């Protein structure tokens, strides 16, 4: 059965093989993929860039220069646009700073862990930061 | 092969595991309708129930949270409802109940096409209450959690009927 | 699988619950769904003409709507009782 | 052939008395099961009527709604107490054992593991089936003397007014 | 649609043939997402934004959060009092695109036409679309998928 709901079955695609596996797919959504590959891709990048937008609504109002940012991330994913569809590694681009050569695999795993979990963390509260913005209207408080 | 609770209709057939049984149903819809479905229902209903007699009779013996939020104020448990859909309120209980109602949905479903879930069970035990008990003790505390369900349901209908039509709080 | 020789098709064509059901059973819900449908129908054509209770579609009720689709399950249900009386049930 | 299934073929003097002059048994002989369980249910029904309708001309439940100024004799009992409450209450209790109880006893019957008439009360039933069988015959006799005997006191109470 | 159309010809987005054989779970989703759900959303656009227009409303994307389509705002929907979206319709001396002679109803079985532009009601075609969905989105509560 699933960890995360524990009156459903594990899904067949959902072995402990990637990071972040909590048994998590209710509606089937893997069955239908050969690969999680490309669903990772597009997780990390969707938390990627809602945890710089976490941090980029908390320093514009404590204190069109974001379109030289949306400038910046295309042509991050122009120059590796076939890593999404070559096989390879979900979101490595080779973008480390030399501290992901480290300790062994069981290690390498819980940096993905906590990278994944701080990517589904700030999509929670990115959207929740952004509803709250359009419907209050206050910065906090 | 006579029905205990109808000691002159035949037994229905279909009850025969069914901690709760008492060979009662005589309409039989044990008879056309799956068993897993129609236990994962009578639970459903008893511990809504359950859940629902004691918050009706809290919430008309006084006992509000505290403090009261706006709206709420002069309120039994007769004109709760409304209150507090405009309050806010049973909107997010409507919505968390809504992700549970469809995540448990997927249980139900594939439940009735095979994955050996037994009706009423969720993963739902964190006080532990069942750490490696007999499958004789386990039985009778799902007979409990289905008597006090039983017994719940017909409360709640007489507590919900009697507080409306007569015009009255639970200590009537 | 769900192809059928003779006068009438076999109960497994109703589905996994009337197939079940008993034909008088069925009959009754039957006529049960036809009369709920037949004065759903007729309230509504005295709420349609009632001087006070039409405005702004006010002559539409929730229950007379839902009432009123035992028209095409009165059908069924007598179509259905039918084919498991012909399968003794 | 309802004689030999059934019981019941007797007259008042207890000599044997094959009645019926219409054969609706064997025209209708799948139904004898039901014509029997529907006979016992006049009967057991029309033995409390007519009970009913004497103990009513004496003696009331003690409520005001129920006493003797309201209803004068008895056969306004049912007309005075439409709206009232109490026939709108035997009416649901009645309809609900018919539809939960009995509609499941009439297609047991049908089927075969129950015989008609029986719903349980099996306390002071005798055994050795035929001493059983004279006890049923004195239901019926009772039974069917009981469904004129509330037909004779309905009847009566109405074009000449009277009380007994 | 024409990047999906390079996408799922990649060797690990071509589908397989059996999800082309799915005849089930197709018929469900056209009748409901294709069909039902475009008609609620278009009935979403006609209540939010072409009703407000042609009552002299300006509601583009700059206010339609803040803007409501009815001035009871989404309250008689939820307590199921449906009448007060047909309470006044647009007069018989309504003015098209102008507020004067404007009603604010947004549900209406009016018939016929507007007696300026000699068109449908918008009210009517609103109606329309509704009831259109919710025909097809339970029509496409039919075929045996997953579940
Ligand atoms: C309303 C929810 C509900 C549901 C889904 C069930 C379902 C069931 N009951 Mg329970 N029952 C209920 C309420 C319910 N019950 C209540 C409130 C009481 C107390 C009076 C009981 C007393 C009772 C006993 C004593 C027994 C059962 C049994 C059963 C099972 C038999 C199937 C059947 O014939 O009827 C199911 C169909 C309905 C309830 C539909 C009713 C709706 C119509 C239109 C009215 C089935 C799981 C037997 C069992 O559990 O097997 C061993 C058994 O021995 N029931
Ligand atoms: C000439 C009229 C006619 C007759 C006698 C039948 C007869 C039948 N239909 Mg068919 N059907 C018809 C026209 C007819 N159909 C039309 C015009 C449509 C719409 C295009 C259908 C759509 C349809 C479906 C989807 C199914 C049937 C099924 C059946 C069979 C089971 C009885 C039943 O409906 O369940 C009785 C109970 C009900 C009808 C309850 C449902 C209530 C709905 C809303 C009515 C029976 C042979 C079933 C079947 O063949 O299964 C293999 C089945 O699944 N019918
Ligand atoms: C045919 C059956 C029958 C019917 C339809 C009535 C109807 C009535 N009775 Mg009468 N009654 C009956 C039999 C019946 N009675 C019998 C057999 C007796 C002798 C015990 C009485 C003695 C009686 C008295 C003293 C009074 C009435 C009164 C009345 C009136 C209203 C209150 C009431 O229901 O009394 C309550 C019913 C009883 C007191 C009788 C109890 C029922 C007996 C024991 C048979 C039931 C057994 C059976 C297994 C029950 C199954 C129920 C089922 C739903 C499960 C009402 C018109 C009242 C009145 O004022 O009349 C105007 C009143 O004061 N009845
Ligand atoms: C809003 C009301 C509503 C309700 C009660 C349902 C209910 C259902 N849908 Mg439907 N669905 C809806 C709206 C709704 N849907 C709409 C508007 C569309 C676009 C038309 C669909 C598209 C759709 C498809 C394509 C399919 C279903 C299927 C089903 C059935 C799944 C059976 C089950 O237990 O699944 C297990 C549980 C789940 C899958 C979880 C989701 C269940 C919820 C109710 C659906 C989401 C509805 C809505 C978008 C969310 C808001 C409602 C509420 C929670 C706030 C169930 C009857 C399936 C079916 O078998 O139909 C015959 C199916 O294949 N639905
Ligand atoms: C809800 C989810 C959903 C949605 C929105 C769609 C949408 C679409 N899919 Mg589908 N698809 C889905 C799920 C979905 N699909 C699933 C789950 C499967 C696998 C089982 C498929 C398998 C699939 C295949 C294989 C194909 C599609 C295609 C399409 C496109 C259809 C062509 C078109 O654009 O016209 C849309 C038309 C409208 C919005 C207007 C409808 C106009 C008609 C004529 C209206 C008439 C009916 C009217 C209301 C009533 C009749 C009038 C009466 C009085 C006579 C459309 C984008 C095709 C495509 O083009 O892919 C690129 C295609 O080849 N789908
Ligand atoms: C059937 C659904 C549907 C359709 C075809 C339209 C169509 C339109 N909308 Mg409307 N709208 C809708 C539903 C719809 N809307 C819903 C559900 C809402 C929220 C209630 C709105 C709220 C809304 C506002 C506030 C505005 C529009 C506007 C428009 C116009 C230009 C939109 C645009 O430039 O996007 C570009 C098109 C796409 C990006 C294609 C989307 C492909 C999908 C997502 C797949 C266009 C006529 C604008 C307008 O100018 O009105 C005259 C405008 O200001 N719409
Ligand atoms: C109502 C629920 C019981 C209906 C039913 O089972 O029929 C039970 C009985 C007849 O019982 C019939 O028995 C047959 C075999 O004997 C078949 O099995 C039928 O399915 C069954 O309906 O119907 C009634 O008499 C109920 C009448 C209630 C409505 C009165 C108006
Ligand atoms: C609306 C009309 C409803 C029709 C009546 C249905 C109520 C059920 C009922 O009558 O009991 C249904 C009972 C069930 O009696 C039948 O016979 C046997 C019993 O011995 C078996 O149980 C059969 O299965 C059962 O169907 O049947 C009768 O009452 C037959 C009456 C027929 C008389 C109608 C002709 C009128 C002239
Ligand atoms: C033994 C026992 O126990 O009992 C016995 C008793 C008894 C009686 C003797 C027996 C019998 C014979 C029976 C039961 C015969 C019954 C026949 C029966 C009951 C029914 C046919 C309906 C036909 C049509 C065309 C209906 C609707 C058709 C339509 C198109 C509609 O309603 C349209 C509509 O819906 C919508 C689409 C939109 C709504 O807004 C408006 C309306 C409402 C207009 C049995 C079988 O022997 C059982
Ligand atoms: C985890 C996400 C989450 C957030 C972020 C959140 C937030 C708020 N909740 Mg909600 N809520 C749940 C989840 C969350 N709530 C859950 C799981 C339930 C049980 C089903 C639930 C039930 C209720 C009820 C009955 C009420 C309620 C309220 C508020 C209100 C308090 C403002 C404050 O504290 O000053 C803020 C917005 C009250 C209210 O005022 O609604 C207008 C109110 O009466 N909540
Ligand atoms: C077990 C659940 C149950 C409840 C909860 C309940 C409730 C009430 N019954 Mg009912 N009742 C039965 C069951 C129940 N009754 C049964 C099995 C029968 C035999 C078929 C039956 C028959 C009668 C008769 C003849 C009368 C009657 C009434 C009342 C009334 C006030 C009672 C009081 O307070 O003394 C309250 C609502 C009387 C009345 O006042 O009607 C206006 C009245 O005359 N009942």
């Amino acid at each position: 059965m699933s960890e995360s709901l524990p009156f459903l079955p594990r899904p067949e695609k959902l072995d402990g093989s990637m990071a972040g596996d909590r048994g998590f797919d209710p509606m089937g959504l893997s069955e239908i993929q050969q690969d999680l590959t490309y669903a990772r891709w597009a997780e990390l990048k969707h938390g990627r860039i809602a945890m710089l937008a976490i941090v980029g609504m908390i320093v514009q109002e404590y204190i069109g220069v974001n379109g030289q940012i949306f400038a910046a991330i295309g042509c991050v994913e122009l120059i590796n646009f076939n890593k999404h569809y070559d096989g390879s590694e979900p979101g490595d681009i080779g973008w480390t700073g030399g501290l992901l050569k480290n300790k062994s695999e069981a290690e390498i795993m819980k940096a993905k862990e906590q990278e994944i979990t701080h990517c589904r963390l700030a999509m929670i509260a990115i959207t929740g930061a952004t509803v709250q913005t359009l419907l209050f209207h206050q910065p906090l408080l | 092969k006579q029905s205990q609770a109808l000691p002159f209709l035949p037994y229905p057939e279909n009850l025969s595991g069914y901690v709760g049984d008492a060979g009662f149903d005589p309409l039989r819809f044990s008879d056309y309708f799956p068993m897993d479905y129609l236990r994962e229902a009578e639970i459903k209903h008893g511990r809504i129930c359950m859940l629902a007699t004691v918050g009706w009779i809290a919430v008309d013996m006084g006992l509000r949270v505290y403090p009261v939020p706006a709206g709420l104020e002069g309120v039994t448990a007769a004109t709760a409802h409304d209150a507090s859909v405009a309050q806010g309120g049973l909107g997010q209980v409507f919505g968390w109940v809504a992700v549970a109602e469809m995540a448990s949905w997927i249980g139900v479903s594939q439940m009735l096409q095979g994955s050996g879930r037994e009706p009423g069970y969720f993963g739902f035990d964190p006080l532990g209450l069942m750490k490696g008990k007999s499958e004789a003790e386990v039985n009778n505390m799902k007979l409990k959690e289905i008597k006090n369900g039983r017994l719940a349901m017909l409360a709640f209908s007489g507590i919900c009927t009697q507080s409306v039509l007569f015009d009255k709080t639970f200590p009537f | 699988d769900m192809t059928w020789e003779g006068e009438y098709p076999p109960s497994k064509v109703l589905g996994p619950i009337m197939s079940k059901m008993p034909s008088g059973l069925l009959g009754l819900i039957s006529i049960a769904c036809a009369a709920v449908c037949a004065y759903s129908i007729a309230q509504s054509g005295v709420l349609q003409q009632q001087p006070g209770a039409y405005e702004n579609g006010s002559w539409v009720k929730w229950y007379y709507v839902l009432g009123s689709f035992g028209g095409p399950l009165a059908w069924g249900t007598h179509v259905a009782s039918w084919i498991q009386r012909k399968n003794g049930m | 052939s309802v004689f030999d299934n059934y019981v019941g073929a007797k007259d008042f003097r207890g000599a044997e008395f094959k009645f019926d002059p219409l054969k609706l048994s064997e025209t209708y002989e799948p139904f004898q099961g039901w014509f029997r369980e529907s006979e016992l249910r006049h009967g057991r029904t029309a033995m409390l009527a007519v009970v009913g309708y004497i103990a009513t001309d004496f003696v009331r439940i003690p409520g005001e709604m129920y006493s003797f100024e309201a209803i004068p004799k008895s056969a306004d009992a049912h007309d005075a107490l439409i709206a009232s409450g109490p026939m709108s209450q035997l009416l649901l209790w009645i309809g609900l054992f018919d539809l939960v109880v009995t509609a499941p006893a009439v297609q047991a019957m049908g089927k075969g593991e129950r015989e008609p008439g029986d719903f349980g009360l099996k306390w002071f039933a005798p055994s050795s089936k035929d001493a059983f069988d004279k006890k049923r015959e004195a239901e019926l006799l009772n039974g069917r003397l009981a469904m004129f005997a509330i037909g004779g006191i309905a009847t009566q109470s109405v074009l000449n007014g009277h009380g007994f | 649609l024409l990047f999906a159309g390079w996408l799922h010809l990649q060797p690990k987005f071509r589908p397989s043939l059996s999800w082309f054989k799915n005849n089930e779970s197709r018929l469900n989703h056209h009748l409901s997402g294709l069909l039902g759900v475009s008609s609620l959303a278009w009935t979403g656009h006609i209540v939010h934004v072409a009703i407000p227009a042609s009552r002299g409303v300006h509601v583009g994307w700059d206010n339609f959060l803040t803007t409501p389509p009815h001035p009871a705002g989404l309250t008689p929907f939820f307590t199921g009092n449906w009448t007060v979206y047909a309470e006044n319709p647009d007069s018989a001396s309504h003015v098209y695109g102008t507020s004067e002679g404007a009603g604010t109803a947004i549900l209406t079985f009016l018939g016929g036409f507007h007696p300026q532009t000699q068109s449908l009601w918008l009210s009517d075609i609103a109606h329309h679309q509704l009831a259109i969905a919710v025909v097809f989105i339970i029509a496409g509560h039919m075929y045996r998928t997953n579940f």
